[PDB]
């Protein structure tokens, strides 16, 4: 191509990028972003902590996980503590009132 | 009865309809049912029944059917192509024909365009065959549109 | 598209039964009405009955008690038989369709008729002779030649040229009824005179009532 | 709104090869390679030959080749066949967003024969005579070296009034044909007992003679 | 497959607006570019604008401020109108396509052009005359005959034989511009002499600029 600046459109250079998404058979890979919000406390709330979906009141904790553990469970196996991914603090999960 | 170019239109409504007294009356020369065979009429229910009435020649009863052509079905009375009802017809020579000629039964024989199904047209404008305008007077290529 | 075509002879003496058929070309039997229409020479038309196809009928009471129409739907024929003819029924006979369904009425595509004479004096074959051109018969670049047909009782003879080759300058003159009672006519063609020495022509007389079919070549004079 | 550049006629013998040039500025042919060639037969419509300095479209012989050096392209024919006598144009995509065509180049295959003139003469037509006119018509064809000269003559005399002549022009068999017209009053046509047409072509002088009726 | 075809007249005096169209045969509008190309007599080609189809344009600034191209995609037309012509635009006018998509470029299928003269001296009808053969005009088994066409201002007249019947031995000579300013030409055919007395021929002159269409028969001499 001998490109020259005084060429009619359709003879001027265009730059092209071709994105090709492929899906072999791995376990996963790149995906789109996920927006979040602000964590509230002391109110019966509907929460999602990077996968953990639940409901209840959130409260500041005083337990100490090991620095690879995300959430804590009770005997009889119910989630009762979580760790906030962004600030990395432990929060207890109590149910909101019924009776 | 009513003319062929201005048929009547009665809207039968909530009632108990007994199509058996019709079907077996043996007085009808033509009883065709299209959407539904006749014996199963007294076992079904609809929303509305319409009944249209008119008078035609004897050999134009073949054009009262879905998908026909001719002076009657083109522009007097057109039946849609997915008709559902039934068509009934019987001879009436002794009632409607009178010595010297009964000239009170007209039909339309010229129109610009064929009718839409169930469309009706009682106008009486002078038809214009040729390109020359008519100005409401008869003449060559300017014809009255109704014959008797 | 659809056309009609007559058939049948006619020359029988007086007081017999004749027959005719109107075989259908394009193919439309079983749907219309089909009727037969007379016409004497030089006079107005007439009418005779018709036959639906499934059912039937007959008509024109003036001719009633003499006429019978029949239909063969397989090979698509109308027979018409009149009986005890009277030599007043010497006419052309058309077989026009009719029209219903779309009202119309009146009639429709006809069929070229058939001269049907009624008398004595059984058929006679025609005698053919050529009419050669000459130096007097040319008009400079053009010249005319012809064929004479003589002494035939058929009456409705027909003439072609080179199997219908030429349609230019061809003229067939009306037949003259000679005192003898036999007809005789002539056919002629005029053409650019130059082609006279190179080209050939044959006039072809066809006589349907007899079986005469004679084709004769025309030649320049010696 | 100017033009390109090309040589005038070239020459060549059959079976050989030949190369025709097409030179332009370095803003049309230098700065581009969208050049294409076109072959036009006399009195015809030009025919598309090859796009992009070289690329015979499916349908053209493989005796043609295109090439470039720099703001100068060229077309080469191989095994000159004596039906390629035509005109050849080159085109390109000059700047300013426009196209341009060459100047044409007459190809001469250097014909072999020295065909002699086929001559014929035609007297006035009758309708023309009655139309108060006369026009003797001299026709020539099938002579290769197109250098004939025609001489109009009364019964044998050189006559120089009412003579019109075309210049020879090429046939489809690469030969040449021409005509000469002699306008005359009908009294002139009934006037001479004969007339003659003389064609001089390579020394050889062929003559036709006619006579009123 | 796809072919082009010009239209439009030309003979108008000097200083007006002419028109032309290039109706498309095989059917390919709306996809390519279409342009108009001039050519004076005996000189090289030229170029004028084109028109995509959806959008448009015009080009060749030398001819700018005079030319307008338009397109009717329905019936597949290009109009080209030049204005205030100058009798220097007396040329043939081709309407070649163009090519994109597959680069290529250059041009493509053309359209036989249209001689478009620009001057005074409005059209004149030609006078036709025959050129009969003779015993001198035969070459033993072969002989030649012809037709003269005279005195016409159209310039681009055309000639056929027996509705384009014959393509053997037919030759049309180039036209000569007489001192009067009118053109006149001749057509000729040579054929085996034997068929002279039997066969017929007609030369058919068609003059598109006027409406003259004359077909004249040729004949042997007396
Ligand atoms: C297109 O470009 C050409 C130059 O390639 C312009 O031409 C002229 O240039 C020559 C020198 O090469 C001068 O002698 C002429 O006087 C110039 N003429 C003009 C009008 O500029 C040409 O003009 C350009 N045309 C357009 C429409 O841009």
């Amino acid at each position: 191509y001998g490109f020259q600046p005084t060429n009619g459109v359709g003879y001027q250079p265009y730059r092209v990028v071709v994105l090709s998404f492929e899906l072999l058979h791995a376990p996963a890979t790149v995906c789109g972003p996920k927006k979040s919000t602000n964590l509230v406390k002391n109110k019966c709330v509907n929460f999602n902590f990077n996968g953990l979906t639940g409901t209840g009141v959130l409260t500041e904790s005083n337990k100490k996980f090991l620095p690879f553990q995300q959430f804590g469970r009770d005997i009889a196996d119910t989630t009762d503590a979580v760790r906030d991914p962004q600030t990395l603090e432990i929060l207890d999960i109590t149910p909101c009132s019924f009776g | 009865f009513a003319s062929v170019y201005a048929w009547n239109r009665k809207r039968i409504s909530n009632c108990v309809a007994d199509y058996s007294v019709l079907y077996n009356s043996a007085s009808f020369s033509t009883f065709k049912c299209y959407g539904v065979s006749p014996t199963k009429l007294n076992d079904l229910c609809f929303t509305n029944v319409y009944a249209d009435s008119f008078v035609i020649r004897g050999d134009e009863v073949r054009q009262i059917a879905p998908g026909q052509t001719g002076k009657i079905a083109d522009y007097n009375y057109k039946l849609p192509d997915d008709f559902t009802g039934c068509v009934i017809a019987w001879n009436s020579n002794n009632l409607d024909s009178k010595v010297g000629g009964n000239y009170n039964y007209l039909y339309r024989l010229f129109r610009k365009s064929n009718l839409k199904p169930f469309e009706r047209d009682i106008s009486t404008e002078i038809y214009q065959a040729g390109s020359t305008p008519c100005n409401g007077v008869e003449g060559f290529n300017c014809y009255f549109p109704l014959q008797s | 598209q659809v056309q009609l075509q007559e058939s049948g002879p006619g020359l029988v003496k007086p007081s017999e039964t004749l027959s005719l058929t109107c075989t259908v070309s394009g193919g439309s039997i079983s749907s219309y009405y089909w009727s037969w229409i007379r016409q004497p020479p030089g006079k107005g038309l007439e009418w005779i009955g018709y036959i639906y196809y499934s059912g039937s009928t007959n008509y024109n009471p003036s001719l009633k008690s003499r006429v019978t129409i029949s239909v063969d739907t397989s090979k698509k024929q109308f027979s018409l038989k009149l009986s005890s003819v009277t030599a007043a029924d010497t006419a052309v006979y058309y077989c026009a369709r009719l029209e219903r369904d779309w009202p119309l009425d009146a009639f429709d595509i006809w069929g070229q008729g058939t001269m049907v004479t009624v008398s004595s004096a059984s058929t006679k074959g025609p005698s053919v002779f050529p009419l050669a051109p000459s130096s007097k018969s040319t008009s400079g670049g053009t010249a005319a030649l012809g064929c004479l047909v003589k002494d035939y009782f058929p009456e409705p003879v027909t003439v072609s040229w080179n199997s219908g080759a030429l349609t230019s300058g061809v003229h067939t003159f009306p037949a003259v009824l000679q005192s003898s009672g036999l007809y005789s006519l002539s056919s002629v063609v005029t053409v650019p005179s130059s082609s006279l020495g190179t080209q050939t022509y044959i006039c072809n007389v066809n006589h349907k009532p007899s079986n005469t079919k004679v084709d004769k070549k025309v030649e320049p004079k010696s | 709104q100017s033009a390109l550049t090309q040589p005038a006629s070239v020459s060549g013998s059959p079976g050989q090869s030949i190369t025709i040039s097409c030179t332009g500025t370095s803003s049309d042919v230098g700065g581009y390679n969208y050049v294409s060639w076109y072959q036009q037969h006399p009195g015809k419509a030009p025919k598309f030959m090859i796009y992009d300095v070289s690329k015979r479209p499916s349908g053209v012989s493989n005796r043609f080749s295109g090439s470039k050096s720099g703001n100068t392209a060229s077309l080469t024919i191989s095994g000159l066949q004596a039906e390629d006598e035509a005109d050849y144009y080159c085109s390109s995509y000059t700047s300013n967003n426009t196209f341009a065509f060459g100047g044409g180049t007459k190809l001469t295959v250097l014909g072999q024969p020295k065909a002699a003139p086929s001559v014929t003469l035609f007297p006035p037509s009758s309708e023309e005579l009655q139309a108060n006119k006369a026009t003797l018509v001299c026709l020539i064809s099938d002579f290769y070296p197109g250098a004939v000269t025609v001489a109009w003559k009364a019964d044998s005399s050189p006559v120089k009034a009412g003579v019109e002549t075309t210049t020879p022009s090429k046939q489809s068999n690469n030969k040449y044909a021409a005509s000469s017209y002699l306008s005359l009053t009908p009294e002139q046509w009934k006037s001479h007992r004969s007339y003659s047409c003389q064609v001089t072509h390579e020394g050889s002088t062929v003559e036709k003679t006619v006579a009123p009726t």
